[PDB]
């Protein structure tokens, strides 16, 4: 079905964590961030990947990547993951609480989280992306 | 030949100026505009280094 | 006055950083003027001087 | 103006200032340009 | 929302370490006056490429 076709499309499709995040604020002090996500059914229209999958992927992989980018900018400026709080029931905000030595130089955390979420993938068949459907009444899928 | 000297250097070298004068000239408005404030701070700090 | 303008300049630069200003187009007769003959003539003349 | 208001989403009797803000908001991007002009082009082509 | 000295302009070091003193002017200041420094940082507009943003424009 067209429903089944669109489903299968979304399945083979890849998507990045940034494609779901709304505006994000990071709170300074303690070093705490809270992300906004889009509403679950509006989340499952353009998608249909699941909430617990968001939890799993966000937590592990996004924390890893964020730590990578933080450490690397720390290495350039030279010249730990403390707390996680996801909206486990409603799935509509993602707080992460980080703690840092006070001696370090400031951080453009805004650009950092944006770079992070724009980098981590939720699910991607390796080396494929952008599956679409384009019409002779011949149901076909056209994938880059 | 190209030559790269930090802006903060030539700034404090231009006028006998206090860093507070820099900060209140650069973003002195709308006190605590997030982006401008944190970037300017980083700049003053990295020159102070 | 150089100092004040440097301030204005870095201020505009940061505004551009955060998308608070559209990119000036150097590829447009808007951001452009003309060189004459006599002027470059005087400049190279001064150079040889 | 018909295709314009339609693509933006406002109606043809919409207030001038509202559509003004919309259009300024539109073609600071480019995809919004692409869609808008694509609509306008289909429309003019129909007429033509 | 920053901490400059008034004798020197030295951008002072964080007080959550200890009492505040500028490294050059060596001026003493009450550290607790400006405790609880809040900077509420917000992502700038047009920052997240959506698949629904056009439905919001
Ligand atoms: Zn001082």
């Amino acid at each position: 079905s067209d429903k089944r076709a669109s489903a299968f499309c979304k399945e083979v499709n890849k998507l990045v964590l940034s494609e779901v995040v709304r505006q994000v604020r990071v709170t300074e002090k303690t070093y705490a961030i809270r992300l906004d996500l889009y509403s679950r059914d509006e989340y499952q229209d353009e998608y249909g990947v699941l909430q617990e999958e968001i939890e799993s992927t966000f937590s592990n992989r996004f924390l890893k990547i964020l730590n990578r980018i933080i450490k690397s900018y720390l290495a350039k400026s030279k010249q730990n993951c403390k707390h996680l709080d996801f909206d486990y029931v409603n799935g509509e905000w993602a707080t992460v609480e980080l703690v840092f030595p006070i001696n370090t130089e400031k951080l453009l955390m805004v650009s950092l989280v944006e770079k992070a979420c724009s980098e981590t993938v939720i699910h991607e068949i390796p080396g494929i992306t952008r599956c679409f459907s384009k019409p002779d009444t011949v149901p076909k899928v056209i994938t880059e | 030949n190209e030559y790269l000297i930090p802006s903060m250097m030539i700034l404090k070298a231009l006028l006998e100026t206090s860093d507070k004068e820099i900060f209140e000239g650069i973003v002195g408005k709308d006190l605590g505009n997030t982006f401008l404030t944190d970037r300017v701070e980083l700049m003053l700090r990295a020159y102070k280094s | 006055d150089k100092f004040r303008l440097l301030l204005f300049m870095i201020r505009k630069l940061y505004a551009l950083v955060a998308g608070e200003c559209c990119a000036d187009n150097p590829d447009s007769p808007q951001h452009q003027e003309i060189l004459l003959g006599g002027f470059l003539y005087g400049q190279i003349l001064k150079e040889k001087i | 103006l018909e295709a314009a208001s339609e693509y933006v989403g406002l109606s043809t009797d919409s207030p001038i200032a509202l559509l003004n803000a919309n259009l300024e908001e539109v073609y600071r991007d480019d995809e919004k340009l692409q869609g808008l002009d694509a609509a306008m082009k289909g429309k003019m082509n129909g007429l033509t | 929302s920053l901490i400059f000295c008034s004798e020197c302009g030295n951008l002072l070091e964080s007080t959550t370490a200890q009492w505040t003193t500028c490294d050059q002017c060596q001026s003493v200041y009450p550290s607790e006056q400006f405790a609880n420094l809040v900077v509420e940082t917000k992502s700038s507009a047009s920052a997240f490429p959506s698949a629904l943003k056009l439905k919001h424009s």
